[PDB]
């Protein structure tokens, strides 16, 4: 019935903190995947060198969003930086957030990875047990839902690769059909424990070129990089700023395939990006 | 300003049920609960108890043993 | 910005798939202005789980006003910081005549020093030139 | 590739066969269906466990443990070609997957749908953070 | 029938990081990839080549080492 719109953007990306620096590097043509000790080391175990890392990981401006800085420390860095990206967002689309303080505003977040939260529990005399309220998935929306007072759905999905997308639909979906005015579709993935990409390399889907190139005939597999992003949807008779409007969204999923779990079945996929043209 | 606790690489495990195994870190500024022993000066110098090593390995006895030192 | 991002890496088209030179598709290997917008956009699980979303933008210019005229607006800003203000108040004047940016960071402004003990301001326009950063008392 | 599968998605994917025929129809007649798939779940323990041992543990558990695959492999058996997703809130999950569910069909998108709730207790850390929380009941 | 891997209570981490111990568990059932092992039979017995011994610890130690056995 109700018309969406994209109102609110932000993230922090690879090699960039900001929107605009991720911006002088898609113009200036800059490979944001790089060589460095910084989540692991050199070449753990044979795995690439290279990965799109988050320029800094450890910050976070714990007081203004009211954590006790013992409880802080057993924070998840995803849930840190989505806290922050998220208001980065609402108030990127000209909204003060106080103005939606108990709405009927919904939180959906695309999130695959929770290493942060496996690491902050092994200690089992050393154990914070406040770690979970700050690690347990559920929270990355939760407690996004929780700091800006967000009444309405509170929600994490997980789809592997497809999900943030899916958030994003998930939440337009709401909008559409009355239930909200207005939503966070966040995306989260923080490359912490190397063990993870030692999986993926072992189904040959890791590129040990360490790159994803992305048409070009050379395509050994694609290069892990993690990210904080969001964006504020709305309805157009809300939004101050409007970036772009959904036209639509749906999904699918891929049958059985006779190939396997992991093969890309292109003929679903067809079908789905038919599902939302032509006739419909 | 203030950069926060962010788990390594180096946290995660090669594997293990260690529990024989113990880090132990001292803090001698004045606030410290380990203060006392800047009381062992020896020489001019704040030299860590010989006897101290003792109680560090004991304690990772009991530790190991699921017990407690008494 | 009006431009596509200049896609990377790409060199030798995928010789199991025509259409990258068979004219149907053409991969951004150059930053191309952008015309007559309209996108479509993929995200596909390796679980098999897919979903595409259509957009589309919005094409719409700036007026020509008699307001900004000889009128000097007011900008106003919030933060945690000086910087954070100073930030603001830098972008406000480099954007002087442009009101639908400075009504949108005054919007934002009002939060209560609580949370944002930091405030200042700039009179956009006017042999004023007139710009003032402070701290602020906390309470009501 | 069955023994690096979670034990929850082991037995998922037999309740979810034992409820398809608990009500009368035979599974395969909802093969290839625009038929979905929602999982409230919100401990993947297993998957950890298969994770540490990096000479030990082998590439394909991922595929048998990574929380989409309480769906996407759910749905890769039956042949359900529609929506196929996993749900964490918390204690709610299984129940508002099952909302889900009802709303896609309600409104077009499905004739049918799957819904899942899975918990298994599997690593002690977990109860000991929920005590430290107070949450967890001494009396048991 | 068959009876599958139920991960075990103390299968996930219980103390801390060691880059210093190492359980390795064998399998000799003719699957297993240390199914090599049963041909150092002696007297009857299919028991763990001394030199075996030898092998684990120099893993154990390239471990420890962030290296390789090479």
């Amino acid at each position: 019935m109700e018309e969406v719109v994209i109102a609110g953007m932000s993230g922090k990306l690879p090699e960039s903190e900001n929107l605009e620096e991720f911006w002088a590097n898609l113009i200036g043509g800059v490979d944001m995947v790089t060589a460095d000790d910084r989540r692991w080391k050199a070449g753990l175990y044979g795995l690439p060198r290279r990965m799109g890392k988050l320029k800094d990981l450890s910050r976070f401006d714990a007081s203004f969003f009211g954590v006790h800085s013992k409880q802080a420390n057993t924070m998840d860095p995803q849930l840190r930086m989505l806290l922050e990206v998220t208001y980065e967002a609402i108030v990127d689309g000209g909204i003060n957030p106080a103005s939606l303080r108990g709405t009927s505003t919904g939180v959906w977040v695309g999130v695959s990875s929770s290493d942060a939260s496996e690491a902050l529990s092994r200690d089992p005399e050393t154990l914070v047990g406040y770690s979970m309220i700050g690690c347990q998935r559920a929270m990355m929306a939760n407690r996004l839902s929780f700091f800006f007072d967000f009444k309405g759905p509170s929600i994490t999905i997980d789809t592997a690769c497809s999900s943030s997308l899916l958030a994003l639909q998930s939440a337009y979906q709401a909008i559409r059909g009355g239930e909200c005015s207005a939503a966070v579709v966040g995306g989260l993935n923080v490359l912490l424990k190397p063990n993870s990409s030692l999986q993926f390399m072992k189904l040959g889907m890791l590129s040990q070129d360490g790159t994803c190139r992305s048409f070009d005939a050379e395509g050994t597999g694609y290069c892990r990089a993690e990210a904080v992003v969001a964006v504020l949807l709305t309805k157009k008779s809300l939004a101050r700023r409007v970036y772009a409007t959904i036209l639509n969204a749906g999904t699918n999923t891929d049958g059985s395939k006779e190939q396997g779990v992991t093969f890309p079945s292109g003929d679903v996929q067809e079908q789905l990006i038919r599902s939302l043209y032509a006739p419909a | 300003s203030q950069a926060w606790d962010v788990p390594s690489a180096a946290d995660f495990p090669s594997g293990s049920s260690c529990s024989s195994v113990a880090v132990y870190k001292f803090d001698v500024s004045p606030e410290s609960p380990d203060h006392y022993l800047v009381d062992h000066c020896i020489d001019g110098r704040v030299l860590f108890p010989g006897t101290g090593y003792l109680w560090l390995t004991w304690k990772t006895l009991a530790r190991a043993l699921s017990q407690n030192l008494e | 910005h009006g431009v596509w991002a200049p896609n990377l890496h790409y060199h030798t088209p995928n010789p199991e798939i025509p259409a990258l030179q068979d004219g149907r598709l053409q991969v951004v290997d150059r930053p191309l202005p952008i015309r007559g917008g309209n996108v479509g956009i993929n995200s596909f699980g390796f679980g098999g789980s897919n979903v595409h979303v259509i957009l589309q933008p919005n094409s719409r210019p700036a007026p020509p006003p008699a307001q900004h005229a000889a009128l000097p607006r007011l900008l106003q800003a919030s933060g945690r910081t000086l910087e954070a203000v100073q930030t603001l108040l830098e972008q406000g004047l480099r954007h002087s005549r442009d009101l639908a940016f400075v009504g949108m960071l005054n919007e934002i402004a009002a939060v209560s020093p609580v949370a944002m003990p930091f405030r200042g301001y700039a009179v956009l326009g006017g042999e004023a030139g007139s710009q003032e950063v402070q701290q602020v008392p906390g309470s009501k």
